[PDB]
């Protein structure tokens, strides 16, 4: 588990591994006081870098447990058929629900 | 175009004289005074339509 | 089964036989990649035209499966009647709704 008053603690696996449910009151437990004697490798600037290689992986992992709600997206804008010579590409306008019952 | 596909028509048609007159009308004016510019034409690939 | 990638596939009798339930999704997961090492007889444009007649002649089948559904065709003009002599050929105009519980 991760260490958020650690700079050279925040990895991309401490992160992805643990749940978006999880990522919430974990870093809301954390210490106000921040240490200082052992840093972050890539500075204090790099580790806001790292911590955030785990949240975007987090959604694609939260498009699973959600795969069972949602459809197939179909393409969004023209341009993209494999049949371009008897119809046009259309594009979704996406103002459906997506929602399976 | 006619109702009566079945008693068709090459030679003989079915509108009143004052029917492409009335859509000289609503072509030629009427859509201009909608335009201010802002229309053109297409022509059709009803293949791909 | 006509394959899309190849323009020497589609006949007429290979499309009516396909609903157009089906030919949504075959044509949007097809391969990208034309191929040219087999034309077409009747031309390229030619090969446009035997798969619209494979389409309008499969709207007959789309149909015949809704048969249960939908009302008699009323004459929507007239001209269309047999008897002429005291009563006239109506025309209905079709504005109702076609289905049958």
């Amino acid at each position: 588990a991760p260490q958020f008053h650690r700079p050279s603690t925040i990895t991309a696996d401490n992160v992805r591994a643990l749940g978006m449910r999880g990522l919430v009151l974990a870093t809301n437990n954390a210490q106000f006081i921040m240490d200082n004697s052992y840093p972050h490798p890539h500075g204090t600037q790099g580790a806001v870098r790292e911590f955030l290689r785990g949240q975007a992986a987090a959604l694609t992992d939260l498009g699973v447990t959600h795969a069972n709600n949602t459809f197939a997206p179909q393409p969004m804008f023209a341009g993209d058929a494999a049949a371009e010579w008897l119809r046009p590409s259309f594009g979704l306008k996406r103002t459906y629900s997506p929602f399976v019952v | 175009t006619q109702a009566r596909a079945a008693d068709a028509a090459d030679d003989r048609p079915h509108r009143p004289a004052d029917w492409t007159v009335h859509h000289k009308i609503y072509y030629y004016v009427l859509v201009p005074a909608f335009s201010r510019g802002r229309c053109c034409t297409a022509g059709v690939r009803f293949d791909r339509v």
